RNA sequence: AUGAUGUCAUACUUAUCC
RNA sequence: CGCUUCUCGGCCUUGUAGUAUCUGUUCAUCAGUUUAAUAUCUGAGUCCUCGAGGACA
């Protein structure tokens, strides 16, 4: 009465989204069509868990919260800390707070419509895929080269990398400005 | 108050071993549940290392039976003489000897 | 493993649990054997004994 | 926990210490009852839950076997009774098919709850019989309860009738009709029919207004008893008609139709109680007839109504009383006829000291007299009853006093002439000067009289206020509070007539009593001051605010429920209105004193407190006072904190939050957790109050919600989610949806949990997010979860999908994806694929 | 003998991957990870 | 609500009787149970307001003085277009407080 | 190395309530 | 190659409802019920001796 997962994956045009719990549904064809939509979002990962999505962060004691630059550039945090130290007033300004709230307003980092909150969502700070020919600033500092990164001197001798065959890096077969020395 | 939990008893034993014996105010500033007199009473009653909390024999029962008639009151005077020195095990043993011999 | 909270409480880092009073963190020393679970991290940090 | 010396008989099995060796161990462990009966409140709580979850385990048999004796105990308490009632409820929310053998075995103990002096006992009883009947089956109830109909004792018959009333409210009238309609035609014996008719009545009382649809069938049942040879059946019958018509709101008159012609005839020939009963029925009927037919019929009833005033029966007097209300309160009745025929005997026989001492007779008398005033006019009634204000007894004076009160409330004082008005004011003062008990009736009475008289009262003031001051001494404990309140309610009258000397008097005189040590007095004093502030303005206060307010400031320690109330109120009025007269230093001191007023056990105290704190927040400006809020230790878990949070909200409103937010958002940094969730709440209420203005600050709060919604501990996810809710309703339609989608990501994993507050929180969250984002995105998160046969994901995603489904069901159409058609069914909707 | 730990982890479960050189798996997650592995991809590349 | 979670509403048919609030429960909302942003008035059912049931509070059930209103957050969330929210049941509230 | 249950404190919520 | 003393230096003195994280606690073989996966009711050569041992097929 219930089809197997291989028969459901062979019949579906997009078999990279089928799960093991979708065979126990009442209509796998409609679920497979709805799961393969263009702008659809998946369900949360707490459907099979037993921690109720809030009991996993028991021993994690990180920073409770961080204030923005528009609030830190007003001097209210230091005055509040001085008042808390005196209790355990300021009257700095009235137009500077309005200027920090209107003119010096910083747009926060929002998220995508499909960017749902994961369980941990703090130890997986993934970011695109900084590949061959493109590096971050600081690691430039450790490397200490003034404005090729010097092991692309040895990418001369030993050859183009097996891992990224399509590679071009400056000065060799790739005829470079700022950070990015290969594409 | 004075529930005398096991985690508080271990902290009181560590404070008696680390700070000292004749400093009750120094031991009461690291528990946040009892006063200095209650901590000293607990250290002299249950947290003392010389307290014989077990091994009730017939020689001690005969010693306590031959002492409760000579002195009916003042059980604290017969605490160190009998050898229990807990000031509550003597009354409990007297109650057990009075209940078992009554039937 | 003893860590202080921002409200006057203790929190165990190795046991990854909360402590209500000062006696609670002082009773997770003999107990809460997270020290025996550090042998895997010690073997991962150093392959030799 | 301890055993009373009698309860041993029940709990003896627990006393023996033999232990650890089947059913005998279930009865033995069932003594947790004892923990419910006697013990500490926590033992009762935990025990109660433990036995709730063991219902399905132990079964109804052992429980009731071990309970019904206790609830049957001759020594039973009040509380213990009520508690056993609670356990019976809570176990009967679960057990359904199981209770069938025990239903009667339950009701026998429970039916005595329906007839009781305690009201709460009665509403409980009706509730648990509702749960039992609905819990069991109809046929279970019916087949159960028959033999109690013909039972010799009438007690069980009666309480059984109310039982059928309750079960009929449960399972509805039409289901139970054929049973009844069969009963009232039973030819065996009369007692049955008497019972069934009583059942008709108690159904009338219980269901009340909702009888309406089946009224016809019910009447068609009952009608055959009016002519029966037995008397009771006739009496209780017509009574049941009465109850019907009384629940029969101005309609279904023709349904009673065929009933009338016998009744009227009976009106002639009857002696005794049955007569009065008919008068009750007809009485409630007449308002439902036509003023033409009811003209004749009424004019016939008036005769007997007159003749029957004089009977010593108090049942009689109740009936004929309410009758006189309905008959003579008819728009189709002529004044002069009442004025002549009725009023003199009415005030003769009915106004006497037998009546007033009773309760129901008191009330009903008040009402009837009020209506007679409503027709014949004011000066008549009042003019006849004024002389009784000076009568000795209290309760009688109280009666005529509240009567005058309601009368002058409705008709207005304009009708009253001069002399009778002198007798009025003197009467009211005189009666007011002797007060045996403390009560509103005399006070509200006086106030309404004066405010109704308007400025016709002006010549009488000096006598009034002379009495007010002299009484304002006499006895502080008893009468101080009362004379004070008298001032409070007479303020406006002492104002508009422009007697300024009197305002000087009350101002400084009352000013002097603020050192009174008795709280119950002082409260009334502050109240009086309040009322005086609302008439004479700020700058004209005879005790200039510079004097007054700092004199008020120290009183806030007073603990007292009335002092704190009125005090905080007045500090609110002055702090809101003038607010300049007092220097800022005084104000900030007021703040640091206000901070601990939030320990109040009363909600209105905190109310006025927070609103004041907002007012003075306007008087000064935000930063300092919101810092003083952030000083808070949070020390109390059960509330006592979140009121400060509310102050943070309202403070953030009073001057633009456009200023305040950075301080707060910085103060989330602090490692102390409970204040972290505190400032989360502050954001919640904050957006709830700001509404539209959040079109900007959304961004500012967004990353912090990210940090909070990412879970340190559940309360973070909960409160933050509430913030997402109120933000989501507030920002609607302004085009910020993007960041709300981002936050919805982090919201989404929290869907799964059993904690009630976090799951209902998340529900509110996703509902607000539904309206703000639009359904399409929601549904795109809710599709795949439907399918899941796992006993969890489907439960939840279907709960969500329902929440999304009920609202905006109209707009969902476009977003259902394409679903291919199988063999037997065509799942493609081709209408959308028609192309021009 | 960790019987409950092996039952909760999913051990002693009948599973086999014919693409990964007809190997057997002691669990469904192990069968899912063995279908996309180095040996399974090597056998798929050697099969063509 | 947040104070009483076991209380059930009436949810009957909406009539023409305007709802009222008691002096102890003045300003509190019926659904949202808030004190700010009143947008829509409260309407009572026909059976819920008849004779002695008229002029009573919806939430408190005591003597109503001022007319009750619904919150704007409940109005925008379409929580005010439901049935008459008259408090019919009264459980685990004001029962043991009468004994003390 | 999560999770399991159970004796047992500790915080938190419900504007909980005389 | 081992051991004792002495010196110098690197240095540590209230009434009710519900929730979790702490800490003690531990996780006889087929078939189906159930459960996310877990547990479960029911199922299984002769003789002798006190589940075990021996003998025979």
């Amino acid at each position: 009465n219930r089809f197997t997962v291989a028969e459901l994956k062979q019949l579906v045009a997009r078999p990279d989204v089928v799960e093991m719990h979708d065979v126990t549904a009442q209509d796998p064809k409609l679920l497979v069509h709805l799961k393969a939509t263009r702008n659809s979002v998946p369900v949360p990962r707490h459907w099979c868990f037993k921690r109720k999505y809030l009991q996993g962060k028991r021993g994690i004691e990180k920073p409770p919260f961080e204030l923005p630059d528009f609030i830190k550039r007003t001097g209210i945090q230091e005055m509040r800390e001085a008042l808390q130290e005196k209790e355990e007033k300021i009257d700095i300004d009235y137009q500077k707070l309005h200027d920090a709230f209107f003119k010096w307003q910083t747009k926060p980092k929002l998220t995508i419509h499909g960017d749902l909150y994961y369980e941990g969502k703090e130890f997986e700070t993934r970011l695109k895929e900084k590949k061959p020919g493109d590096l971050s600033d600081e690691l430039r500092i450790s490397l200490g080269m003034p404005v090729p990164p010097p092991w692309l001197i040895a990418m001369q001798r030993y050859g183009p990398p097996p891992s990224y065959p399509n590679l071009k890096i400056p000065g060799l077969n790739s005829p470079l400005y700022g950070d990015v020395f290969g594409t | 108050g004075g529930v005398w939990r096991n985690t508080e008893d271990e902290i009181l034993k560590a404070a008696v071993m680390k700070y000292g014996k004749n400093q009750w105010s120094r031991i009461a500033s690291l528990l946040h549940r009892k006063s200095a007199k209650q901590c000293k009473a607990r250290w002299y009653e249950w947290l003392d290392p010389s307290i014989k909390k077990t091994e009730w024999s017939r020689e001690e029962e005969e010693k306590l039976l031959h002492l409760a008639k000579l002195m009916p009151t003042q059980w604290r005077t017969i605490a160190p003489i009998i050898g229990r020195t807990a000031a509550q095990c003597l009354e409990h043993y007297e109650f057990l000897l009075d209940k078992a011999a009554q039937r | 493993y003893f860590m202080k909270n921002h409200l006057g409480s203790y929190e165990c880092k190795l046991c990854l649990t909360l402590h209500n009073n000062e006696g609670s963190y002082l009773a997770h020393t003999q107990g809460k054997k997270h020290q025996t679970n550090l042998a895997r991290r010690a073997a991962k940090e150093a392959k030799e004994a | 926990p301890f055993l009373k010396p009698d309860d041993i008989q029940y709990f003896d099995k627990l006393l023996v210490d033999v232990d650890e060796s089947e059913e005998q161990k279930e009865r033995k462990i069932m003594k947790l009852l004892l923990k419910i009966k006697n013990g500490t409140p926590p033992m009762r709580k935990a025990a109660l839950r433990q036995i709730t979850d063991k219902a399905r385990e132990f079964g109804a048999g052992p429980l009731f076997n071990q309970i019904l004796p206790l609830l049957m105990s001759p020594t039973l308490e009040d509380q213990e009774r009520h508690l056993l009632v609670k356990v019976i409820d809570r176990i009967l929310y679960k057990l359904d098919d199981l209770v069938r053998p025990y239903v009667h075995k339950i009701l026998v103990v429970i039916e005595p709850l329906l007839i009781d002096e305690d009201y709460y006992a009665r509403v409980e009883g009706r509730e648990i019989i509702s749960n039992l009947a609905k819990a069991a089956g109809l046929a279970t109830m019916i087949s159960t309860m028959r033999p109690d109909i013909d039972n010799m004792d009438e007690y069980v018959r009666n309480t059984t009738a109310r039982a059928f009333a309750v079960v009929a409210s449960a399972l509805g009238i039409p289901s139970l009709l054929p049973f009844l309609k069969a009963v009232c035609k039973s030819k065996k014996s009369w007692q049955a029919r008497h019972t069934g008719i009583k059942i008709v009545q108690q159904i009338a009382i219980l269901m009340g207004c909702a009888i309406l649809p089946h009224l016809r069938s019910l009447v068609e049942i009952i009608e055959h008893g009016l002519v029966d040879e037995q008397q009771k059946v006739r009496t209780i019958s017509a009574l049941a008609i009465a109850a019907l018509a009384e629940a029969a709101t101005p309609y279904g008159i023709e349904s009673f139709d065929s009933v009338l012609k016998p009744l009227w005839k009976g009106i002639r020939q009857h002696r005794g109680k049955g007569l009065a009963a008919f008068l009750k029925a007809i009485g409630y009927l007449i308002p439902l007839m036509d003023a033409e037919y009811a003209n004749y019929y009424t004019r016939e009833v008036m005769l007997i109504l007159i003749r029957e005033f004089q009977s010593p029966d108090e049942e009689m007097k109740k009936i004929v009383l309410k009758v006189v209300k309905q008959c003579c309160g008819t728009d189709g009745v002529e004044a002069n006829y009442i004025k002549t025929e009725i009023l003199p005997p009415f005030f003769k026989h009915f106004w006497q000291h037998r009546m007033a001492l009773d309760r129901r007779n008191y009330r009903q008398l008040v009402d009837t007299t009020v209506e007679l005033a409503n027709k014949v006019g004011a000066a008549e009634i009042i003019s006849r009853i004024v002389d009784d204000l000076k009568d000795e007894a209290e309760q009688y004076r109280k009666m005529v006093m509240e009567t005058i009160e309601k009368i002058m409330g409705n008709l207005g004082a304009a009708d009253i002439d001069h002399k009778l008005e002198e007798q009025l004011i003197d009467g009211i003062l005189y009666a007011f000067q002797e007060q045996t008990t403390e009560d509103s009736v005399m006070l509200n009475g006086f106030g309404t009289v004066v405010n109704a008289l308007g400025k016709r009262v002006k010549p009488y003031l000096p006598q009034i206020c002379g009495t007010v001051l002299w009484r304002l001494n006499n006895k502080s404990a008893k009468v101080r509070q009362q004379a004070a309140d008298l001032i409070s309610r007479t303020a406006v009258v002492m104002k508009t007539c422009q007697e300024e000397k009197l305002m000087g008097h009350l101002g400084v005189v009352l000013y002097e009593y603020l050192g009174e040590e008795y709280p119950e007095v002082l409260g009334s004093i502050l109240g009086a001051l309040k009322a005086i502030v609302n008439v004479i303005g700020m700058h004209k206060m005879t005790p200039p605010i510079k004097d007054l307010l700092p004199r008020l400031t120290p009183i806030l320690k007073n603990r007292h429920e009335k002092v704190q109330e009125n005090c905080i109120d007045l500090v609110g009025r002055i702090a809101d209105r003038g607010a300049e007269y007092v220097s800022a230093r005084e104000w900030m001191r007021i703040c640091f004193e206000l901070l601990e007023l939030l320990k109040a056990h009363k909600k209105a105290i905190r109310r006025a407190t927070v609103n004041t704190f907002g007012y003075i927040a306007k008087a000064i400006g935000p930063h300092d006072v919101l810092a003083t809020l952030l000083n808070n230790l949070k020390v109390q878990e059960r509330q006592n904190r979140v009121c400060t949070t509310v102050a943070i909200a309202i403070v953030a409103e009073t001057c633009s939050p456009f200023t305040v937010l950075p301080a707060l958002m910085n103060e989330y940094r602090v490692p102390e957790l409970n204040v972290q969730n505190g400032v989360l709440k502050s954001l919640s209420f904050l957006f709830e109050y700001i509404g539209e203005m959040g079109k900007d600050y959304i961004y500012a709060v967004t990353p912090l919600l990210e940090d909070a919604l990412m879970d340190r501990d559940l309360v973070h996810r909960q409160t933050a989610s509430a913030v997402v809710q109120h933000m989501s309703l507030g920002v609607y339609g302004f085009g910020c949806e993007d960041s709300l989608n981002h936050l919805l990501n982090y919201v989404w994993p929290n869907v799964f949990e059993t904690s009630p507050h976090v799951i209902q929180a998340v529900m509110g969250a996703l509902e607000g997010l539904r309206v703000a984002i639009g359904p399409c995105r929601m549904l795109q998160y809710c599709l795949q979860g439907l399918f899941h046969p796992a006993r969890k994901v489907r439960d939840v995603y279907w709960k969500i999908y329902n929440s999304i489904y009920i609202g905006s069901q109209d707009a969902l159409i476009a977003h259902y994806p394409r679903i291919y058609n199988d063999d037997k069914n065509t799942y493609i909707r081709y209408e959308l694929d028609y192309i021009l | 003998i960790p019987y409950w730990l092996y039952k909760l982890h999913g051990l002693n479960i009948n599973y086999n991957c014919e693409i990964c050189g007809n190997y057997t798996y002691r669990g469904p997650k192990a069968f899912q990870r063995h279908f996309a592995e180095w040996r399974h991809a090597h056998g798929m590349r050697c099969l063509g | 609500a947040k104070h009483h979670p076991d209380l059930i509403f009436c949810r009957k048919q909406a009539g023409v009787a305007i709802g009222r609030l008691c002096e102890k429960c003045d300003g509190k909302c019926v659904i949202c149970d808030s004190y700010v942003r009143p947008c829509t008035l409260v309407r009572i059912c026909d059976e819920c307001n008849y004779g002695s049931y008229q002029g009573r509070c919806v939430i408190c059930g005591g003597p109503g003085v001022s007319d009750a209103y619904y919150c704007k957050e409940c109005t925008i969330q379409e929580k005010d277009r439901d049935g008459c929210p008259k408090i019919v049941n009264l459980g685990s509230s004001k029962t043991d407080l009468f004994y003390e």
